[PDB]
RNA sequence: CGCGCGCGCGCCCGCCCCCGGAGCCCCGCGGACGCUACGCCGCGACGAGUAGGAGGGCCGCUGCGGUGA
RNA sequence: GUAAGAAGCCCGGCUCGCUGGCGUGAGCCGGGCGUGGAAUGGAGUGCCUAGUGGGCCACUUUUGGUAAGCAGAACUGG
RNA sequence: CCGACCCGUCUUGAAACACGGACCAAGGAGUCUAACACGUGCGCGAGUCGGGGGCUCGCACGAAAGCCGCCGUGGCGCAAUGAAGGUGAAGGCCGGCGCGCUCGCCGGCCGAGGUGGGAUCCCGAGGCCUCUCCAGUCCGCCGAGGGCGCACCACCGGCCC
RNA sequence: UUCAAGAGGGCGUGAAACCGUUAAGAGGUAAACGGGUGGGGUCCGCGCAGUCCGCCCGGAGGAUUCAACCCGGCGGCGGGUCCGGCCGUGUCGGCGGCCCGGCGGAUCUUUCCCGCGCGGGGGACCGUCCCCCGACCGGCGACCGGCCGCC
């Protein structure tokens, strides 16, 4: 990365666009859990309308 | 820069020796298979030899 | 039956990248979380950016960071970008930077570390601001192509500087019947 | 008179074959292309420079 | 690819995607860009004006070495050199005014587009435009001409 | 890292199946036997696996050491465990809530453990 | 029959131009002659430059 | 605004462990039997079709490269 | 066919080879004042682009013709 | 029991007293190159391309693969305009020498101009729940109001031939 | 004779149209067709009951090891008062390899020379790859010997 070939006249590898791929171990770190609202994991579905008359 | 560690060499019957080698830059290049696959595909149609009637 | 029309009942944006570049799809599936789990609206602007195409991500040159930033205001804050940044050899005067991409030039790279700057990547970012606090959205010049110059009202016709397409440029390929008063007319 | 071969960027080349080698290492991608490999001592596999001879 | 076409798509279908009234039946408006005067006057009116007629004078053995002149401007002129130069003038402050040849690095006349920072350079070429002699003198250089 | 070993091997590996609109993975110490990213052996810093005795007695337990990767050969401890079926699972039970290794794993680990040992009897008379 | 803005386009086909077309297959072979050629050239010439 | 407002336990004063598990429908310690995220789930509205335009095809035919110990 | 308000109203000051009893007009600046009839629903903008370019009927109006399942038109719907 | 006229095709209109068709198996009909326009995908980036040739493999693969003071001779691009000769893209603010004359000469500062609309970002009175009073530091969000204003659009203005 | 002539001299397999025979069924609005049911035959599976299976608790019967708890060895997980040491990065401190190591320069010395305005090695100078100790973030998923608890 720092130096180049020498043996190619010019070649510098190809440069990461994501350097930390460690998904999980990131979204679980405090600082973004921090900075989240609640989730919702209750379920609500199709209710039945019954007749009040 | 990413982290490089040391590599064992091994005699030629087993027997890891002495001798350590710490690895290249290469080994952390990024991995895209699209680029093989287009590579691939594209180098391995040089090699025909033509046909016709 | 239902008196209504269904020619515009489908959508015509995206939904996701159309690549198969992996590190991208890895930066989608994060940012689609903090859009999902956020009261912010910085993570929805990002995310619709990452799916574009190309020719909507236009490269971003140097020399309008540095207007765009000396700004009054526009101090300590990052910048934040969703292409390629660019050199511009016609500015000397280099200051320190906070860049964000997703790729960097090689020579702007290193006159942007030489002034004691600092580049970042969509990762790192999210570690430091997960809600887009103390930044700066920029964009290219969506409309810098030639191919821009073609478009509009044809050539041809009174008040269109439309630009025609021409095999060669020279003395007997237009400028003829229709572009002198003295042969035809002048539109 | 077809068109049989193809002409590719150099730089393309050159970064897929640095991308293979590392893929080369990360025993999982080894297994997953059936290579039965569970007993080498070490995946960066190196030798002496003795067996050129 | 053959099997990313829409010909792998129209079997069945008893036309090939051209039509039952009219039919792609050979060549149906002329061959060619004919009828620019009769029968497609229209497209070449609008989208191709300037096609018919004759203008200009004629050069008839023309060789076009002898109207060469590639141009730069002023901005993208301190990149001929390297940076050792540029930094170390305004230094030790002797009037060091270096020395910048076009015709080395493959350009002949100078133009005046942009601006350029303040130091007493010199410069060398064939030809130059009114307004860049101007802008050297006023950050106080000058200009020398050659053969 | 273990996404960037996913993405290459969803649909590209050669442990895998896909017939018959099903689609199942081979590879040793996979649990429950389909291509995930929750279970596969081949892609985390921590698994777990289950096998037969070879002799035809117990269940073999197998478990990853964490410290040297990339040495494969070294990379793997096994036990073999022969009891009777209460203390069996209740020994895995013990590895795996009290070291906290992986576990996601647990009753997933012991049904299989169960259908093995279940097989292995006279399941004919 | 042109249509909706494209470029006007003269191609050089109205001649019989499939009796003569040329293939360069030859191109590896081509430069495999000249080699064993220009060796052997200076093997004839043996200690005199042989770039000439 | 009376399904808590200061309830309980030792001796007002103090304690005020408490889910490595309270106690039944919110547990801010971590997880779906669901998590092939190119996935799983939920709601609500719609479905005519020639010429023609697009998409999905684990529908199919012949051959090349790898792979199914 | 127009109109039914923020692209509006008001206050004060600047520039002008334009026009000139003195003055008008237009443009620039700086301040003060938000619902402006009904009932409805997500709007806008840009590229590439196919097939078509023989028509037919009915109420009503309607031209030639003795009339027509005749010839030629306007409106809407098929 | 009820329903139900033979397929293809031309046509305003076909069950037709409009053409084709006894029956079966096999073949059979939207291609390849050259050039252009746009859309998408990849790589490098004011630069980018070795396609011609040469250095290394005898060529089992492979007529492949790698490499080059060729490393850019050159092509496309970075600058337009005129029949041509030929010319050739930024300003202001302040102070000194002539009369702000819609005008010429000595010294500093900024600097690709402005108007309107404008995703996001910034500051922020008073706080939303705090078993009581007051003190009250970390954190969301509000929200009065107020600013820096990306691309892009409409207009004004300026520079080159 | 041959495994095979259900391979017999134009003899690998051996389709369809079209024919001969046998078995069943039917028959005055040419035949054929779609939806809905019925009847009959040919075959599949009953079983010649199909009473389906699995957890815990209770009961009566018999049976042989272990575990409960201790001790010994072995292996592994985790830890941080960062116990001691490595290693790795990121700039810094030491210019410390810069000549004790090289690459480049449209910077000078043309302070020199080499053959005489010059082509090259020297001498400075600037950058760029590397040596000795100190630090901390990112000690991070870069490895040991420790001590401790757990399995
Ligand atoms: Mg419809
Ligand atoms: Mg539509
Ligand atoms: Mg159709
Ligand atoms: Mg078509
Ligand atoms: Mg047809
Ligand atoms: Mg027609
Ligand atoms: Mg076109
Ligand atoms: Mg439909
Ligand atoms: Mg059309
Ligand atoms: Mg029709
Ligand atoms: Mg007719
Ligand atoms: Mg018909
Ligand atoms: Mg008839
Ligand atoms: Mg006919
Ligand atoms: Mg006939
Ligand atoms: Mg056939
Ligand atoms: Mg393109
Ligand atoms: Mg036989
Ligand atoms: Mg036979
Ligand atoms: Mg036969
Ligand atoms: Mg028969």
């Amino acid at each position: 990365w720092r130096k180049a070939a020498s043996l190619k006249s010019n070649y510098n590898l190809p440069m990461h666009k994501m350097l930390n791929t460690d998904l999980s171990r990131i979204l679980k770190s405090p600082e973004i859990q921090r900075a989240l609202r609640a989730p919702r994991k209750k379920i609500h579905r199709r209710v039945l309308k019954k007749n009040p008359l | 820069a990413c982290a490089r560690p040391l590599i064992s060499v091994y005699s030629e019957k087993g027997e890891s020796s002495g001798k350590n080698v710490t690895l290249p830059a290469v080994f952390k290049a990024p991995i895209r298979p699209d680029i093989v696959n287009f590579v691939h595909t594209n180098l391995r149609k040089n090699n025909r030899q033509p046909y016709a009637v | 039956g239902v008196d209504i029309r269904h020619n515009k009942d489908r959508k015509v944006r995206r939904k996701e990248p159309k690549s198969q570049d992996i590190y991208l799809r890895l930066l989608v599936k994060l940012y689609r979380f903090l859009a999902r789990r956020t009261n912010s609206t910085f993570n929805q602007v990002v995310l619709k950016r990452l799916f574009m195409s190309r020719t909507n991500r236009p490269p971003l040159s140097l020399s309008r960071m540095i207007r765009k930033m000396k700004l009054p205001g526009r101090e300590g804050k990052t910048a934040v970008v969703v292409g390629t940044i660019t050199d511009d050899v016609r500015v000397q005067e280099v200051p320190k930077l906070k860049v964000c991409a997703l790729r960097v030039s090689s020579r702007a790279r290193s006159r942007i570390l030489k002034a004691g700057g600092k580049i970042l990547t969509f990762d790192q970012l999210a570690l430091d601001s997960p809600k887009g606090c103390g930044t700066v959205l920029l964009s290219g010049p969506r409309k810098g192509r030639e191919v821009y110059r073609h478009f509009g009202k044809a050539p041809g016709t009174p008040h269109s500087h439309t630009k025609p397409y021409v095999r060669s440029k020279g003395r007997k390929f237009e400028r003829a019947r229709g572009r002198r008063a003295s042969r035809g007319y002048k539109n | 008179w077809r068109r049989w071969h193809r002409r590719v960027n150099t730089t393309q080349k050159r970064y897929a074959i640095c991308s293979a080698l590392a893929a080369s290492a990360l025993p999982a991608l080894v297994m997953s292309k059936g290579h039965r490999i569970e007993e080498v001592p070490e995946l960066p596999l190196v030798v002496e420079d003795k067996v050129e001879g | 690819p053959s099997r990313l076409r829409k010909t792998r798509k129209l079997r069945g279908h008893v036309s090939h995607g051209h039509g039952r009234i009219g039919k792609h039946r050979k060549h149906p408006g002329g061959r060619g860009n004919a009828g620019g005067m009769h029968h497609h006057r229209i497209n070449f009116d609008k989208y191709h004006p300037g096609y018919f007629g004759k203008v200009g004078m004629r050069h008839y053995h023309l060789k076009r070495n002898q109207s060469f002149c590639p141009t730069v401007n002023l901005d993208k002129l301190w990149t001929l050199v390297s940076e050792q130069t540029r930094v170390n003038a305004a230094k030790n402050k002797t009037g060091a005014a270096p020395i910048i040849d076009v015709v080395r690095s493959g350009y002949y006349k100078v133009l005046g587009k942009g601006k350029l920072p303040k130091q007493p350079v010199i410069v060398k070429a064939k030809f130059f435009s009114r307004r860049a002699e101007e802008k050297i003198k006023g950050v106080g250089g000058a200009c020398v001409l050659v053969a | 890292s273990a996404h960037l070993q996913w993405m290459v091997v969803r649909n590209c590996s050669s442990f895998l199946i896909k017939r018959n609109k099903q689609t199942y993975s081979t590879e040793p110490n996979n649990l429950k036997a389909r291509n995930s990213f929750r279970y596969n052996g081949l892609i985390h810093r921590k698994t777990v696996g289950v096998e037969p005795a070879a002799d035809g007695k117990g269940v073999v337990v197998v478990m990853k050491r964490r410290s040297g990767q990339r040495k494969p050969a070294t990379s793997y401890v096994r036990t073999t465990i022969n009891k009777n079926a209460r203390a069996t699972l209740s020994s895995i039970r013990h590895m795996i809530r009290k070291n906290k290794y992986h576990p996601d794993l647990r009753m997933a680990a012991i049904r299989r453990a169960s259908a093995i040992l279940r097989s292995q009897k006279p399941v004919m008379v | 029959a042109p249509s909706r803005n494209g470029m006007i386009l003269k191609p050089h086909f109205h001649k019989d131009w499939q009796r003569r077309v040329a293939t360069w297959f030859n191109q590896p072979a081509r430069k495999i002659r000249r080699r064993k050629a220009r060796q052997a050239r200076a093997r004839r010439i043996a200690p005199r430059p042989a770039s000439g």
